[PDB]
């Protein structure tokens, strides 16, 4: 069963530090080199630095953009390895992935979920969330509802719908970023038999702030 | 640094029929060990890579037998036998023989179906909202295609441009179709010095906008 997670990153002050951190499972992690990754918009995916197995020296290569700011390590014992990034700039902005190149001539063949790096001077903010509820008689056969996430800082929120048991006509679209901070909105449609007379609820979390906001959407 | 290239940013291609997705080196990848250091990966919208094809042609662990891979030197062909609505994400090729690794740009799947006009909602602003000083608007324009849409909001029947925030999903991975949420932000006061609003979508599937609207009034 393998798996990488990534753990450690999130908002950070612009000339700051922060430690990101890969726990390795299911897999021989010892015999395998691991390397961080990153993605933005801008350059797509950029290598970032990778550091070998014992046998290997434990040999560090980085990208010359982050050399001498930044420092890959790894502890066999615990089956991690870590990205120990300083004098941060807007532009390490981005999700990083740890991967791992298990035995010689396999490729990234395992990859972690990702965690985002804001490198930013805004502060952490709360989202508030609106119900949005159609304003006519519903027929027909389908109406759409949605959960409007406004004024939180930075990404990412989660939004489910009835704590995840409707997923298949839901949208949850990218959030915007202007003056009021992040607006992002969520739509879920289901039967006109299903709403009003079921409770249709938005479940807001923003792991940031560890606010978590439930909402109702009630015809108005 | 080598330099990868995927010409095509994206590619069009119906469920069922065969595609492929071409990417150069600006070295040769062939290894003095014999090997040709380069892979291919998936990421689908939301979600982390994943390795499809490593060393040219070797198909990774759980990879569906419609992958193939072929190319030598500096270039390379990454072939799907018969495409499906779930592939759609960005395919990025990889040179893995020289330090910095370096990837291609991507070229995005993406999956032609019928056209589909968009299912258009439009919400006045929650109660809630209002007590709070804010007014704004909300339009889904939903499960649509082709992509390409446009969204114009009228105040009274003007056109208002400033204050307004569009956002798109990616394609989706079962119906192959498109939605945008757009919309139009005012304060309370602003929203109140008028009554009529609109969001009106203008999409291949109709010469006639579509028009959602209601009345602050009501
Ligand atoms: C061109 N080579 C060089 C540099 C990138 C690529 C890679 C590869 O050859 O697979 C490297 O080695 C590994 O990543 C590896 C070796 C043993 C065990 C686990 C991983 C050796």
């Amino acid at each position: 069963e393998v798996t990488l997670q990534e753990s450690g990153g999130g908002l950070v002050q612009p000339g700051g530090s922060m430690k990101l951190s890969c726990a390795a499972s299911g897999f021989t992690f010892s015999d395998a080199w691991v390397d961080w990754v990153r993605q933005s918009p801008g350059k797509g995916l950029e290598w970032v630095a990778e550091i070998r197995n014992k046998a290997n020296n434990h040999a560090t290569k980085y990208t010359e953009s982050v050399k001498g700011r930044f420092t890959i390590s790894r502890d066999d014992s615990k089956s991690s390895v870590y990205l120990q990034m300083n004098s941060l700039r807007a532009e390490d902005t981005g999700i990083y992935y740890c991967t791992s190149v298990p035995q010689l001539g396999r490729g990234f063949a395992y990859w972690g979920q990702g965690t985002l790096v804001t490198v930013s001077a805004a502060s952490t903010t709360p989202p508030s969330v609106y119900p949005l509820a159609p304003g006519s008689g519903g027929a027909g056969s389908m109406v759409t509802l949605g959960c409007l996430v406004k004024g939180y800082f930075p990404e990412p929120v989660t939004v489910t719908w009835n704590s995840g048991a409707l997923s298949s006509g839901v949208h949850t679209f990218p959030a915007v970023l202007q003056s009021d901070l992040y607006t992002l909105s969520s739509s879920v449609t289901v039967p006109s038999s299903t709403w009003p007379s079921q409770t249709v609820t938005c479940n807001v979390a923003h792991p940031a702030s560890s606010t978590q906001v439930d909402k109702k959407i009630v015809p108005k | 640094d080598i330099v990868m290239t995927q010409a095509a940013p994206s590619v069009p291609v119906t469920p069922g029929e065969s595609v492929s997705i071409s990417c150069r080196s600006s070295k040769s990848l062939l290894h003095s060990n014999g090997y040709t250091y380069l892979h291919w990966f998936l990421q689908r919208p939301g979600q982390s890579p994943q390795l499809l094809i490593y060393r040219v042609s070797n198909l990774a662990s759980g990879v569906p037998d419609r992958f193939s891979g072929s190319g030598s030197g500096t270039a390379f062909t990454l072939r799907f036998s018969r495409v499906e609505a779930e592939d759609v994400g960005v395919y990025y090729c990889m040179q893995h023989l020289e330090y910095p690794f370096t990837f291609g740009s991507g070229t995005k799947l993406e999956i032609k179906r019928a056209d589909a006009a968009p299912t258009v909602s439009i919400f006045p602003p929650s109660s809630e909202q209002l007590t709070s000083g804010g007014a704004s608007v909300v339009c889904f324009l939903n499960n649509f295609y082709p992509q390409d849409i446009t969204v114009s909001w009228k105040i009274d029947g003007a056109e208002r441009s400033s204050g307004v925030l569009n956002s798109w999903t990616d394609q989706d991975s079962s119906d192959s179709t498109y939605s945008m949420s757009s919309t139009l932000t005012l304060t309370k006061d602003e929203y109140e010095r008028h009554s009529s609003y609109t969001c009106e979508a203008t999409h291949k599937t109709s010469t006639s906008p579509i028009t959602k609207s209601f009345n602050r009034g009501e």
